RNA sequence: AAGCUGAGGCGAAGGCGUCUACCUAGAGGGUUUCUGUCGAUCAAGGGCGAGAGUAGGAGUAUCCAACAGGAUUAGAGACCCUGGUAGUUCCUACCUUAAACGAUGCCGACAGGAGUUUGUCAUUUGUUAAUGGCAGAAUCUUUGGAGAAAUCAUAGUUCUUGGGCU
RNA sequence: UUACGUGGAUAGGGGUACGGUUUUCCACCGUACCGACUAGCAGAGGGCAGUCUGGUGCCAGCAGCUGCGGUAAUUCCAGCUCUGCGAGUUUGCUCCCAUAUUGUUGCAGUUAAAACGCCCGUAGUCUGAAUUGGCCAGCAAUGGUCGUACGU
């Protein structure tokens, strides 16, 4: 059974990046599309095509080759701003790069966005 | 109520740590090895406080009040210059810096005692004062402001009695 | 993996943890109690009257007779062997005195060469062996 | 007359055609002579016997004992090497292991919190694992001092990190593993691709094809 | 990597593989740096080379052949070769 | 139930080989049939479960715990030899264990080539074949990663630590 | 060979007054006069400073652990030197860390201890995609345009 998608799909993207592929084939969703969009703003990834089949969907990523891991942690833990800077220290390797995708009330955005907007929420995973 | 001012070291018989600690005692003219370990423990509460402040945001209400208040207290003690007065430089500082601010050593720099050991003797025998106020205690920590005001107490030095 | 990770699954984790503590021998020894049926009775130091003097010998490879006194305790009225440290010292102890016994210092178990006994004599007659062995205190 | 260079690389150094260690590292060339590394860093680098150990092959006559040994080369600016060696004699082992370190020799560095001046710690946490041992080097705020085992600390100081954090795992008595997994951790520091080494610069000229006529005629 | 008051810090920058885009460390001695002579139309050399790079990962698999087809045709050193046909 | 009989097939595992008719189950394939999330894993609880063993009938050829001789040996309660009842076969109740072993729990995704092979379909007249598809079953390798090592396309994607349950 | 008869200084421990002090003593804080007795405890194979000299000879004994002692003891019993910490310093038992050897973070289960013999299966935990956005000014908060879908 497919327990989670966002968990599953980011494993497949990581297995492409280790190997050093040019593109990957992921059933699609509306959190996976937003998770890929937020790392497209920080230029870790190229540019991708969310195709129709009157079904779940597919995605074709285009890899730029600049990315080491996408985790997606679960269960989806609640986090609130004062509590957050523990979850940077645990999850990321460094201090000086790598972001923590969490679904804030406004939308899903990095930690760097989320502290600017002053809105926490549940966390999805990271990338670095 | 009470508190533990010095802490004992983790491993007793390390060669490098013992060989380090003699030539802090030798230079600054000191009684025991515990009179280092308090100043190590004093440096801890400065830096543990500082680091936590660093983790917080760059705009938070806690950092603005505490960060200004922390650097104010260290500019008194005369460790941070006005070049280095910017919060990350608190995470620096050594025991060699913080030992230098004590009364024993400030007498020596002054040269009134004439020796690091001599300075201790002058203070332990009620000869030295700080703005008309006698200081028996050989670890005062002087605040740069008052560093200028280090002088002979009165007795043998001024009175001239045998 | 290899455990329940889900949001509502805290009863499974808390209750499974209570089981796995009973594998750990330190939790098992504390909790069973299990310590009361002991000559020491869980007390570091005990005192009472000497019955006599006994020679118990070491295992192997160490060929040596150790000289441990038999001592009745005060509070339980049990009897137990107890080592006497330092050379001489069996001569210093005297027959039918009160002595203070304490542990071998191994937190239970049997220590060196010497099997069986888990106990050493700290004082005799309210003085202490080190003082006696050194001879800066006296016995009548 | 001193050392006579053998092979293409020694030849450039005696000549003085190439200056600095970085040129060699960037181009990823094998250093097959210790007389190279003596020349380039020829000032600060220091030998340090980490330990000796006895080792025993059985034979029909009982026990041919030999002495295994580590040394470690360490310039205080951001270089390190490590070598191991057995011999029957103790001096041949040590003077062997000194050479093996030089043959194998750049440690990347970066800041904890903010960019301040002059970096003092590992850019990102990295782990090098040799056999059972696992070594983890962790980013660490300024003026903390290094914390590890005294085996690891001696090697780390040579590396030059001002402050560091550490987390050992596995069977850390086996010191030849434990030191190697430390060395292998600092090797992984350049492997890990950051945001900073994006862009493409122009590829530098490989120093054989640049100087391919002084070499011959 | 940058000191941020100004400047640039660190010594040496590992070159990056053209196929995979990963860093080429100090010690991967299977790494390769080619030179290929660009030529004037009618095949005249111009004294100006293209330097193609590969990491030791890409050579180890087999695939560094197929990258040379792709990279050279992108730069304009071949025709055909890349892209079709089997059968 | 020989030979055919194999790193071949089927079965949840234990296990299943002559041929004929009989009742019965289902995996895989194909499907521009139908329903629409009905599912995954599981304390209790329920069934199936090699061989030995037990109870009561029906058999009793072969082989055979025990037992009886004969050899050998210092002794031989054994190995070797000659005989031998219980069991070995069928039916009705039980028992519920094995190195019950891939010593590898179940469902889900992705990550590398190579040629084998079983079932079945597709496009071709290379039609008991060629190439390709799903589903099995193994294998090889100068591939990557893992591991203490032996080794393993899973024992990989794990201090770069979190798909779900036991 | 800079620590192993001199040269002088400066204390407080202590003593005796008086002034403060407190309900009263003590002790403290002052002021003046008297002045040439103050360090142990634990060790010196390795973990973690002697291959000194003397006595002992698997005996006495030491020793948390590994080990030492059988007449050459770098571990015993003594002396001398040296080391640690220092008005402190060993020794018992309980207890946390060391310990990711109790694992939420965070262990392990082919062979080291560890996958129910198999299938069904309830409690339990877990449960594919889909629902008001696009476009421009961005540094965000937001503000415009495209869509008018016209209930209380």
């Amino acid at each position: 059974v497919r327990t989670s998608v966002l968990a599953d799909a980011l494993k497949a993207i990581t297995n492409a990046e280790r190997r050093g592929m040019r593109q990957v084939l992921i059933p699609s969703s509306k959190v996976i599309i937003a998770f890929l969009k937020v790392m497209a703003s920080r230029n870790y990834i190229g540019d991708f095509e969310v195709i129709d089949d009157h079904r779940s969907g597919k995605i074709v990523i285009n890899l730029l080759g600049r990315l080491n891991k996408c985790v997606a942690i679960c269960p989806r833990f609640d986090v609130g701003l004062g509590d957050l800077e523990m979850w940077q220290a645990k999850l990321l390797p460094s201090r000086q790069f790598g972001y923590v995708v969490l679904s804030t009330d406004k939308g899903i955005m990095d930690h760097e966005e989320a502290r600017k907007h002053n809105a926490g929420g549940k966390i999805l995973g990271m990338f670095f | 109520n009470f508190s533990r001012t010095f802490k004992k070291p983790m491993r007793p018989y390390e060669k490098e740590r013992m060989h380090k600690e003699l030539q802090v005692v030798g230079e600054y003219g000191l009684k025991n090895k515990r009179e280092i370990w308090r100043v190590s423990y004093t440096l801890s509460k400065i830096r543990h406080a500082a680091r936590e402040l660093l983790t917080l945001p760059e705009n938070d209400s806690k950092r603005i009040f505490e960060g200004a208040a922390l650097l104010r207290r260290l500019t008194k003690l005369g460790v941070l210059d006005e070049s280095k007065q910017k919060l990350d430089y608190v995470l620096s500082l050594t025991v060699n810096d913080l030992m230098d601010r004590r009364l024993q050593t400030q007498v020596h720099k002054r040269a009134l005692a004439n020796s690091v050991h001599h300075a201790r003797t002058l203070v332990s025998h009620r000869h030295i004062s700080v703005e008309n106020q006698l200081v028996n205690q050989p670890a005062f920590l002087v605040w740069k402001e008052s560093e200028k005001n280090i002088k002979y107490a009165d007795t043998s030095v001024m009175t001239t009695e045998k | 993996k290899s455990k329940a990770c889900g949001r509502l699954a805290a009863r499974k984790l808390r209750l499974a943890h209570k089981s796995n503590l009973w594998a750990s021998n330190a939790y098992r020894r504390s909790l069973g109690t299990s310590i009361y049926k002991t000559p020491l009775e869980g007390t570091s130091m005990a005192s009472g009257i000497v019955v006599g003097k006994v020679a118990v010998e070491a295992k192997q490879p160490n060929s040596a007779i150790r000289k441990a006194v038999r001592v009745q305790l005060k509070k339980n009225s049990k009897v137990v062997t107890a080592f006497v440290p330092r050379d001489g010292s069996l001569r210093l102890i005297d027959d039918n005195d009160r002595v203070l016994i304490a542990g071998m210092g191994r937190s239970g178990r049997s220590v060196g060469d010497l099997p069986g006994c888990r106990f050493k004599v700290i004082k005799v007659a309210g003085f202490s062996l080190l003082a006696l062995w050194l001879g800066k205190k006296e016995k009548p | 007359g001193g050392w006579q260079p053998r092979t293409k690389l020694g030849r450039l150094v005696k000549s003085g055609k190439i200056k600095s260690i970085e040129e060699i590292f960037y181009h990823a060339i094998p250093i097959k002579e210790a007389e190279i590394v003596e020349h380039l860093l020829g000032e600060d680098l220091k030998d340090e016997i980490m330990k000796i150990m006895p080792v025993q092959k059985q034979t029909r006559a009982g026990q041919r004992t030999r002495f295994k040994a580590i040394a470690a080369v360490g310039d205080g600016k951001g270089h390190i090497g490590l070598g191991i060696k057995t011999a029957a004699e103790v001096a041949n082992a040590i003077k062997g292991a000194t050479i093996y370190a030089k043959l194998s020799i750049p440690v990347r560095r970066g800041y904890w919190g903010n960019k301040i001046g002059l970096p003092h710690t590992v850019p990102n946490t990295v782990t090098g694992k040799c056999g059972s041992i696992r070594m983890r080097l962790i980013p660490a705020p300024r003026g903390s001092g290094i914390v590890a085992g005294t085996a690891a600390k001696k090697l780390l100081t040579m590396a030059g990190f001002e402050d560091l954090f550490t987390s050992s795992l596995g069977h850390t008595k086996t010191t030849f593993n434990f030191l190697v997994a430390t060395y292998k951790a600092m090797e992984e520091t350049f492997k890990f691709l950051t945001p900073d080494q994006w862009e493409d610069r122009a590829f530098e000229e490989h120093p054989f094809v640049k100087n391919s006529d002084w070499l011959h005629g | 990597m940058q000191n941020d008051a100004g400047e640039i810090v660190d010594m040496l920058i590992p070159r990056k593989c053209m196929a995979t885009d990963r860093l080429i460390p100090p010690h991967d001695h299977a790494s390769v740096q080619i030179q290929i002579a660009k030529v004037n139309d009618d095949g005249l050399p111009t004294g100006e080379f293209e330097t193609v790079v590969f990491s030791g990962y890409v050579r180890a698999l087999g695939e560094s052949d197929y990258a040379l087809n792709r990279i050279a045709t992108e730069k304009g050193l071949l025709t055909g070769v890349y892209r079709n046909e089997a059968h």
